[PDB]
């Protein structure tokens, strides 16, 4: 039970998401449940970026669109993150992923 | 099932579409509508304690 | 100030994205010659500053232009396409987009016979590509109108019910004549902008910047 | 009786229950319901010319005739060439 | 159960800048600065002198469902030049 | 036949009024949306395997 | 362990007790933000092309207003009435 | 009596510190456009801080950064203030934009300030909060700032190293007249030396310290050299400098 | 409102074990979320009754506009061939193929959204 509500959470909100997107999910409860990918998808049409995807579809780029979206994803992890990097302070450790050579 | 969900949804709420199904364009595979059974089964997590 | 909420999966967010996705794969991206990683990156991003918005474009000129084509084929309405400065200018106005497109790559001021010919040929674009719409909105109405009104003289002048099958034949060629029109409106905003998309992308190459340096091995 | 809750339910039950392919029994004189869809097609713009000219048939027609009249005006202003011969005769017609 | 009891409460709405649309088509139309397709700006002498019989034209006034083709409302002014 | 209007700059304006609002409607109004909901599909569906590959990594359950 | 401060405004559940209202798009907040930041710098070109097509509008309704005007000053003098009788 | 009454009303209706008093409303407004218009004076902004001070912890991104803006460009440094700031930065660290974080960053870099936890929740906010190709949109120059700032500060973080070092390139540093482009790719190899991360993006700043070594004097074209040297270590290959093909 | 994981970490850590196998259909009734209900039925919007008395007095503008042209009989009789037109599309169109035929031009209707799998993120 030490990350058990981040785990539960991701499980929770991807389920309602996959239940409901696409037949009647509002574009509401995505933004309210997702507020980080709603704003980096807000940034790529805002910065004319809007075909990213196709584009990195046009060149083939398969590696990059799989960096693509998991850069658009990772704030999902922040959470653990940011909680490891706390236990880690509290200890007087570094934390190993935010370390060049850890 | 996913038919079913989509024929509560809205868009099958309106006039072209209020006597179709969604089953009648993709049926529900048998594993779809034996995992719809299988949760509805366990939608009672007293059951789903037991069970586990 | 409150915006709309949006129910996902709707008819016409799935329509109009696979239209803008149609437009937008009309002129794609060029495949770099280095793998595309975080290196490469920022020159992508540059590439796609670089290139036009001719999916957005196209898609604006398609929607616009296949809503007023079947304004004219609905009941009490015109198409506003009919009109000749209207489709003349939505015409006009793309090929001095892509003209102002390549005068922006080139420098922005204009460049033995041979020039004369294709300036010829490159300035009837402005007209062709917005008189190809506008008589051909002109097209079946005007031949509707003619053609309808035969179809009154026949039982105006042989009794209101009567001789049915001569009225029947001029009826059905007439049923099929506006579905004909629908066809060519549909399709003549489909020609519009597939013309635009490859208007402008005449202009829409620019040099890849790419990485200057590389450490090899 | 809401105005527009009892017109919706009343038109859908029109659209879709009611088919004058069925009731009428047109299965034995046509082939298709397609093939009545066209027929039914051309059957209103048929009924559709007949009513628009039934509201108003003594006119001058805009549309060129083909060398044809009416019933019995025969020389009258409904069977005039010239427009503005005909608008002094129907002013004569209608002294009457 | 759904959300879609949560879409039936929204009623009916327009797209989100059509009154703007709306609003250019109209100032369009009506700021042509030149007068209205059969009209002709006159002085004053002359708008207050003539008569509301005089000022129409037979030409802006056809019949609604006229039984000869060019038949008009009024007859505009007697005097002919 | 009508064929020449009464003003060629005011049908020409009345076309670049409803093209210009078409692009702004679309650009702004009609693109966020549909990037919205095409982006997170398309994102879930090009992260699955890193995420669930990252996550599994991360998850000291088993 | 995790409490709700760590994923305060990164990750949420479906809402429990009310629908929130929808996350508006700065180009739906504002229309400087659009055309300093989109319509300017991506649709100049079309917006140039529209420029370019009223202006060359503008010129023809120019020469066609002179032409009429030199016909109805050739009518003036000729003593001809410049336009024909009316239907009515 | 026109000239002495409207003279006296002038001066009396209009000098600096009844502009002051329309400006205690909206301050983070008001201190940004009219330190962007030129005035900057010590004496207005000490009452444009002591104004803002109770307000900033219900201030929005935009508001945050325009009130950081203006601070710095009227080289004002309140200590409260500005904890009152970072404090705000990292309530919000997930609502702030990587646009509007370098140019808080810049700030609290050009007077010393910074916290462990407004390092890390910047770097947080940046690599996870923001678009990844957020810093292809920002400006070397800024990109820079930022990573003498965390190399200042000794707070080192490889994620954030990763997603900034994303933002150097031909493109960004090409943007960059010569004179600011050898001090952006001066302090932005020293940054990368002193964290010891050598991403594959270093050649775009070696590189454009290579194509003209004629601006850098022998002194930097020595440390540029030595991070070469590392960089080549740390990728391992060699550094070539690349033709038009 | 707070996450509903919480609440329901909260609430079943609250429970005794007596208590806690009776009390789990409440507390997942309390991390459902809020479907809201079907509510008041008014009549039409007032944009909804301006887009139809805006169209109906297009339609009456338009019509009468049609009766004073030169050809005006072949105007009301094109209004009958293109509504008998929209009349046959009510017949001929496969509504329910044409609804599915268009959810296949976006790729987020074309496809189950496919995302976190349950291995992964499977907590003990
Ligand atoms: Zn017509």
């Amino acid at each position: 039970e030490e990350e058990e509500l981040w785990l539960l959470t991701l499980t929770q909100q991807f389920k309602h998401i996959q239940k409901h997107f696409g037949i009647d999910l509002p574009h509401s409860v995505v933004a309210h449940m997702d507020p980080l990918l709603i704003k980096k998808i807000d940034w790529e049409t805002t910065n004319a970026l809007e075909d990213f995807d196709i584009t990195l579809d046009d060149m083939g780029a398969e590696d990059a669109k799989e960096q693509w979206g998991a850069e658009n994803l990772s704030h999902h992890f922040l959470p653990l993150i940011r909680y490891r990097r706390d236990l880690a302070r509290k200890n007087g450790d570094r934390y190993g992923p935010d370390l060049v050579n850890g | 099932t996913f038919a079913q969900r989509l024929n509560s949804s809205p868009a099958f709420s309106s006039f072209l579409l209020k006597r179709e199904k969604a089953e009648s364009e993709v049926p529900p595979s048998e594993l779809e509508l034996e995992a719809a059974q299988k949760a509805a089964e366990l939608e009672d997590p007293e059951v789903a304690l037991r069970t586990l | 100030s409150s915006v709309r909420d949006v129910k996902t999966g709707s008819l016409p967010t799935n329509f109009l994205t696979g239209v803008y996705r149609f437009w937008r794969s009309q002129n794609p991206a060029e495949k770099p010659h280095d793998p595309v990683n975080d290196r490469l990156l920022p020159a992508v991003v540059d590439a796609s500053d670089k290139r036009a918005s001719i999916g957005t474009w196209a898609t604006t000129f398609f929607c616009t232009i296949i809503s007023c084509n079947l304004l004219g084929l609905m009941p009490f309405n015109e198409a506003p396409t009919s009109g000749l400065g209207f489709a003349t200018g939505l015409g006009v106005s793309v090929w001095a987009t892509a003209t102002i497109l390549g005068l922006s790559k080139t420098g922005f001021k204009f460049p033995f016979i041979f020039v004369p010919l294709e300036t010829i040929s490159y300035t009837f674009r402005a007209v062709s590509l917005g008189v190809r719409l506008w008589v051909n909105m002109l097209a079946g109405h005007t031949l509707l109108h003619i053609l309808t009104g035969m179809a009154l003289a026949l039982p105006f002048s042989l009794g209101f019910f009567s001789m049915v099958p001569a009225t029947f034949g001029v009826c059905c060629l007439l049923s099929a004549l506006v579905g004909l029109e629908y066809l060519v409106a549909v399709l003549q905003s489909g020609v519009f902008s597939i013309l635009s998309t490859v208007y402008v992308g005449e202009f829409n190459h620019d040099k890849f910047i790419g990485p200057a340096a590389k450490i090899v091995k | 009786m809401a105005v527009t809750s009892f017109l919706g339910k009343a038109f859908e039950k029109y659209f879709y229950d009611f088919s004058a392919y069925e009731q009428f029994g047109l299965n034995r004189f046509l082939s298709s319901k397609g093939q009545y869809v066209a027929l039914r097609h051309v059957g209103f713009v048929m009924v559709g010319v007949n009513v628009l000219l039934a509201a108003n048939f003594p006119f001058n027609p805009p549309f060129p005739t083909i060398g044809m009249c009416p019933a019995g005006w025969e020389g009258t202003w409904v069977c005039q060439a010239d427009k503005a011969k005909a608008l002094e005769m129907y002013k004569e017609w209608k002294k009457s | 159960m759904s959300y879609s009891a949560y879409f039936a409460k929204a009623g009916f709405q327009f797209p989100a800048g059509l009154s703007a649309l709306v609003a250019g088509i109209v100032a369009l139309n009506v700021c042509t600065g030149r007068p209205t397709k059969g009209t002709k700006e006159i002085s004053n002498a002359e708008y207050n002198a003539t008569p509301i019989g005089y000022l129409q034209s037979p030409d802006q006034h056809p019949t609604a469902f006229p039984k000869v083709p060019g038949m008009k409302d009024v007859h505009g002014s007697p005097h002919h030049h | 036949m009508k064929l020449l209007p009464e003003s060629l700059q005011q049908e020409a304006a009345t076309a670049a009024v409803v093209a210009s609002w078409v692009l702004w409607h679309l650009d702004t109004q009609l693109l966020p949306t549909i990037m919205r909901e095409h982006k997170l599909h398309a994102c879930w569906a090009a992260a699955a395997k890193r995420y669930n590959e990252k996550l599994f990594k991360l998850n000291p359950s088993y | 362990v995790l409490g709700e401060v760590y994923l305060k405004d990164i990750l949420r559940t479906p809402p429990t007790g009310a629908i929130p209202a929808n996350v508006p798009h700065p180009f739906q907040t504002s229309f400087y933000t659009y055309a300093t930041k989109k319509l300017i710098p991506r649709h100049w070109y079309l917006l140039g092309g529209f420029t370019f097509t009223i202006t060359l509008y503008g010129i023809l309704d120019g020469l066609r207003d002179s032409g009429k005007k030199k016909a109805y000053d050739e009518a003036i003098h000729a003593g001809k009435t410049p336009y024909t009788a009316g239907g009515h | 009596p026109s000239q002495n009454l409207v003279s006296t009303f002038a001066n009396k209706v209009i000098v600096e510190e009844n502009l002051v008093n329309v400006a205690e409303i909206d301050v983070p407004f008001w201190s940004y456009w009219l330190s962007s218009a030129g005035f900057t004076s010590k004496d207005a902004f000490v009452k444009f801080a002591e104004a803002v001070k109770p307000k900033v912890a219900a201030l929005s991104t935009s508001d945050i950064t325009n009130l950081t803006v203006a601070f710095k460009r009227a080289n004002y440094y309140d200590k409260d203030l500005f904890t009152g700031i970072e404090a705000n930065v990292s309530a919000n660290f997930t609502k702030f934009e990587t646009e509007q974080l370098l140019q808080i960053v810049a700030t609290f870099d050009a007077f010393n300030h910074s916290s462990v936890a407004f390092l890390d929740d910047v770097a947080d906010s940046i690599t996870y909060c923001n678009h990844y190709l957020a810093p292809v949109r920002a400006g070397a120059d800024e990109l820079a700032t930022l990573l003498t700032y965390y190399a200042k500060n000794g707070h080192e973080r490889a994620d954030l190293l990763a997603t900034v070092a994303r933002g150097f390139s031909e493109v960004s540093l090409g943007k960059l007249s010569a004179a600011q482009r050898k001090d952006t790719v001066l302090s932005a190899l020293k940054a990368f030396q002193t964290f010891g991360f050598y991403p594959e993006s270093i050649e775009a700043v070696i590189g454009a310290a290579l194509v003209s070594p004629a601006e850098y004097s022998a002194e930097e074209l020595k440390e540029v050299e030595a991070v070469k040297v590392a960089a080549e270590n740390a990728l391992g290959g060699e550094f070539v400098l690349i033709q038009e093909g | 409102e707070g996450n509903s994981v919480a609440g329901i970490i909260k609430s079943v850590n609250e429970t005794s074990g007596a208590n806690l196998l009776s009390s789990l259909k409440t507390i997942k009734a309390q991390a459902a979320p809020i479907y809201p209900a079907a509510a008041s039925s008014t009549g039409y919007s007032t944009q909804a009754k301006i887009a139809l008395f805006g169209a109906l007095s297009w339609i009456l503008y338009r019509a009468d506009g049609q009766s004073k042209a030169h050809e005006w009989i072949v105007d009301l009789n094109l209004n009958v061939l293109q509504a008998a037109w929209l009349i046959s599309f009510s017949s001929l169109i496969p509504f329910r193929a044409v609804y599915f035929a268009f959810r296949g031009m976006a790729p987020a209707t074309a496809s189950t959204l496919n995302g976190l799998k349950t291995f992964s993120s499977i907590s003990l």
